[PDB]
RNA sequence: ACGGAAGGGCACCACCAGGAGUGGAGCCUGCGGCUUAAUUUGACGGGGAAACUCACCAGGUCCAGACACAAUAAGGAUUGACAGAUUGAGAGCUCUUUCUUGAUUUUGUGGGUGGUGGUGCAUGGCCGUUCUUAGUUGGUGGAGUGAUUUGUCUGCU
C-alpha cells in the first residue's frame, strides 16, 4: 500500500489530468517518470480518465523520460489501452487525433512500440479497424531498418489474417536493409502458403489469399530477388506456380527471374 | 452524443442509456421496451 | 438461526409466480416458519412517444408501457438451507434478492 | 456500484442486448444460437450457446480470451472478474472418448474408483448431457474378476 | 544484431517475465530521488 | 386518364346549436426582415437556454511531406531535462546557460504517401417514406384476327 499523502495528492492531480487541456502539466506528473516506481503512482491519476491532451503529452513525456522496457510497459497498460477504447466506445468507431499522434509519438521508440503496442494488439483481437489505424500510424512513421526487420520477422511468423498482412506489407514497403534471415523469414512466410503434395498442408495451403499478400510479395519480389538463394527463389517461383494472382502472379515470378543469387 | 450512430442529434439523455430517440426506438426491444398500448 | 427477507421483481408474471410457488412449497415442505408470498402493486411504467417522426403532418400522440410486478416472503433457516435454496431457485427474467437483517 | 432499481434491471437488459449485438456479429461462422449471463458474487459468467465451440475454443483456447479481454476493455471489468463459457461443439463433457481418457487417467494417477467414476458422471452431466453410463470392469486389485456399472440420467439402447 | 532483437520481439512476454522477474521493486521512498519529496511538497503548496 | 354530368356517403383538422376563444392590448417565444466583425443553420429540429453545447466572428498559436532523391554531417546534422531572458490579451516562439546531445538529419526535387482526403460506380444490405396496398390478382374456361372482353352483373343488399 501507499502513503496517504501520494494517494490525495495524485487522486487531486487525476482530478486535475481529467480537464487538463493547455499550458503547462503539474508539477506531480512531470516528476513521475524519475520515480522508480512510477506505476504504483500513475494509477492513483486515474490513466483512463485523463483527457486525449493528456494521453499524448504523457506520451511524450514518459516515451522520451523512461528507458525501452519502461517505455513499453507505458505503452502496453496505458497507450494501447485507451488507443483501444476509443476506437471500440467511439460510435463512427474512429480514433482522437490527440491519441494518434501520441501513437505517433510511441514509435520513435519502435522496440518499446512494436513489443509493447504492436504484439499485444495483435495477438488479442486485432480487428481490421484497429490495424487500418494503427497500420496508417506504421505507415506514416519512420523506423530504424533493425527494429522494421526484427517487427517485420516478428509479424511473419504470426498466424495469416488480412490485418497482419497489411502491417508485413507495410513493412516491405519501406524497401530497408534487411538482415539475410529477416529476407529468410519471409520467404519462409511466403512458402508456407504453396500446397505439398507429399502429404503436409496446414490450412495457408489451400485458403483464399487476398490482394494484400499478392502486393506483399509483389514489393518483396520487387526489393529483395537479389538477396534470396537459387533454392528459395525455385520456392517462391513455386509459390507463384500454385497460389499465383491474375495480374500479380506474372510480375511477381517476373521479379523473381529478374535477380541474382546471393 | 448517441452511442450507437455517431449523432450529436436525438440524444435520450436520461438514465443514463445516452441512444438517440431513431437507435433507441430500435434497441427498445432489446432494452426491455415493448409495445403495450 | 437466520431470519431472512427475500424480495422478487419480474415483468413476466408466469416466471415470477413459478418462482414463488416453488419457494412457498419448497418451504414449508422441509417445515419452516414463513409469511406467505406478499404482492407489491404492479407498477406500470409508460413513455409518451410523438406520432410525429418527420415533420410531415400535424402532432398527435402515443404511449409504450411496462409492467413491473413485485414480491415478497418472510423465512427463518439456517445458512445452508438459504445459501442451497438461493443457488437453485436462480432464474432468468426474475429477479431475487435476500437480505439477512430485520432492521 | 449502486445504480436505481428501474436503472439498474433497464440497464442489465441494456447489458444483454449489446453483448448479444456483439455476439452474433463476431461469431457469425460459428452457429451462433445465443447467450446468457449470469450474475454471481464473485465474477460474471457470459455462457456462450453457440453451435460451434471448436472454433470459439480455438488454440490453446486463445479466441475466448480475445474475447473476454474484448467484453471487459469496452465495458471495463477488473481482470478476472468476467469470464467466458462455452456451451454446444467443444464441451469436453460430451465426448465419450476424452472421458474414457480422463478415467483412465483418474485410474492411473492414483484415484478412487467410485470417485473417478461418479466425478466423471458427474462432470458429463454438468456440461448438459441427456445421460451418461460409465463401466469399470477388471480384477480392482482383487483376486475375482467384477464388472460396475454407473448410470445416472436418460439413455437409449436400442 | 538480429538473432539478439529477433529473441526479444518473438519472446517478448517471457522476456518481459524473465526482466519483471529480475528487476522488480515495491514502491520505495528513500530508493528514489531524495529530492522528490521536497517537490511533492513544493507541488502541494501551490 | 379527365370532368366543373349527376348520385351516395359521413367526417367538429366540415357546417349547425353553442362553449371557450384568438385576431385589438402589454409581455413571452418562434419565423421573416433589417442590423451586425458574427448576429451559425435547417424547414419543430429534443432547437431550451452567459463557459460547455457551437457548428458563427476579431485576433494569437501549433503540427504538417509517407517517402523517394541530391548535398551536409560525427572534427557536428539536429532531437530530449530545465532556469532566467520572455510576453503580447492568454499560451507558445526564439537564444545565453547547466545539461541530454548524436542522425530523429537540416535543406531542395519528384511521381503520391496521407487517404485520422473527401466526392462517384458497381455489389450486398439495414432505418425513412407509398399503391401509405384495404379490391386486387392470376389460374383454367367461353367470345374476338386483334387491342380487349366475360368473371368483375339487371335486381336487392
Ligand atoms: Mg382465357
Ligand atoms: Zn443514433
Amino acid at each position: 500500500a501507499l502513503p496517504e499523502k501520494v494517494i490525495k495528492a495524485y487522486t487531486t492531480v487525476g482530478s486535475i489530468l481529467k480537464t487538463w487541456t493547455h499550458g503547462k502539466l503539474p508539477k506531480l506528473f512531470k516528476v513521475i517518470p524519475s520515480l522508480r516506481n512510477w506505476q504504483d503512482v500513475i494509477y492513483v491519476t486515474n490513466p483512463e480518465e485523463w483527457s486525449p491532451h493528456v494521453v499524448y503529452e504523457a506520451t511524450k513525456l514518459f516515451v522520451s523520460n523512461l528507458t525501452a522496457k519502461e517505455s513499453q510497459k507505458f505503452i502496453n497498460l496505458i497507450l494501447l489501452e485507451r488507443f483501444r477504447d476509443n476506437i471500440e466506445t467511439s460510435e463512427d468507431h474512429s480514433l482522437n487525433y490527440h491519441i494518434y499522434r501520441a501513437v505517433k509519438k510511441s514509435l520513435y521508440k519502435p522496440s518499446a512500440f512494436f513489443k509493447g503496442f504492436l504484439f499485444p494488439l495483435v495477438e488479442t483481437g486485432c480487428n481490421v479497424r484497429e490495424a487500418t489505424i494503427a497500420g496508417s500510424v506504421l505507415a506514416k512513421v519512420s523506423v530504424p531498418a533493425l527494429h522494421s526487420s526484427a517487427a517485420l520477422s516478428y509479424l511473419l511468423r504470426l498466424p495469416f489474417s488480412p490485418p497482419t498482412t497489411v502491417f508485413i506489407k507495410i513493412l516491405l514497403d519501406k524497401k530497408y536493409a534487411l538482415p539475410y534471415q529477416t529476407v529468410d523469414d519471409c520467404v519462409y512466410y511466403f512458402m508456407r502458403f504453396r500446397i505439398l503434395d507429399d502429404g503436409s498442408n496446414g490450412e495457408d495451403a489451400t485458403r483464399v489469399l487476398p490482394v494484400i499478400w499478392h502486393k506483399a510479395f509483389l514489393t518483396f519480389a520487387q526489393r529483395y530477388k537479389n538477396d534470396i538463394t537459387q533454392d528459395q527463389r525455385d520456392f517462391l517461383l513455386e509459390t507463384v506456380r500454385q497460389r499465383g494472382h491474375k495480374d500479380i502472379g506474372p510480375e511477381i515470378r517476373r521479379e523473381l527471374l529478374a535477380g541474382a543469387s546471393r | 452524443q448517441c452511442r450507437v450512430c455517431s449523432s450529436h442529434t436525438g440524444l435520450i439523455r436520461k438514465y443514463g442509456l445516452n441512444i438517440c430517440r431513431q437507435c433507441f426506438r430500435e434497441k427498445a426491444n432489446d432494452i426491455g421496451f415493448n409495445k403495450f398500448r | 438461526i437466520i431470519k431472512i427477507r427475500i424480495t422478487l421483481t419480474s415483468t413476466k408474471v408466469k416466471q415470477l409466480e413459478n418462482v414463488s410457488s416453488n419457494i412457498v412449497k419448497n418451504a414449508e415442505q422441509h417445515n419452516l416458519v414463513k409469511k406467505g408470498p406478499v404482492r407489491l402493486p404492479t407498477k406500470v411504467l409508460k413513455i409518451s412517444t410523438r406520432k410525429t417522426p418527420n415533420g410531415e403532418g400535424s402532432k398527435t400522440w402515443e404511449t409504450y408501457e411496462m409492467r413491473i410486478h413485485k414480491r415478497y416472503i418472510d423465512l427463518e433457516a439456517p445458512v445452508q438451507i438459504v445459501k442451497r435454496i438461493t443457488q437453485i431457485t436462480i432464474e432468468p427474467g426474475v429477479d431475487v434478492e435476500v437480505v439477512v437483517a430485520s432492521n | 456500484a449502486l445504480i436505481s432499481k428501474k436503472r439498474k434491471l433497464v440497464a442489465d437488459g441494456v447489458f444483454y442486448a449489446e453483448l448479444n449485438e456483439f455476439f452474433t456479429r463476431e461469431l457469425a461462422e460459428e452457429g451462433y444460437s445465443g447467450v446468457e449471463v449470469r450474475v454471481t458474487p464473485t465474477k460474471t459468467e457470459v455462457i456462450i450457446r453457440a453451435t460451434r465451440t471448436q472454433d470459439v475454443l480455438g488454440e490453446n483456447g486463445r479466441r475466448i480470451n480475445e474475447l473476454t479481454l474484448l467484453v471487459q476493455k469496452r465495458f471495463k471489468y477488473a481482470p478476472g472478474t468476467i469470464v467466458l463459457y462455452a456451451e454446444r461443439v467443444q464441451d469436453r463433457g460430451l465426448s465419450a472418448v476424452a472421458q474414457a481418457e480422463s478415467m483412465k487417467f483418474k485410474l492411473l494417477n492414483g484415484l478412487a474408483i467410485r470417485r473417478a467414476a461418479y466425478g466423471v458422471v458427474r462432470y458429463v452431466m454438468e456440461s448438459g448431457a441427456k445421460g451418461c453410463e460409465v463401466v469399470v470392469s477388471g480384477k480392482l486389485r482383487a483376486a475375482r474378476a467384477k464388472a460396475m456399472k454407473f448410470a445416472d440420467g436418460f439413455l437409449i439402447h436400442s | 544484431q538480429y538473432d539478439q532483437i529477433i529473441n526479444g520481439y518473438e519472446n517478448y512476454e517471457e522476456e518481459l517475465e524473465e526482466d519483471e522477474e529480475q528487476n522488480y521493486q515495491p514502491f520505495d521512498m528513500s530508493a528514489e530521488r531524495s529530492d522528490f519529496e521536497s517537490m511533492l511538497d513544493d507541488f502541494l503548496d501551490n
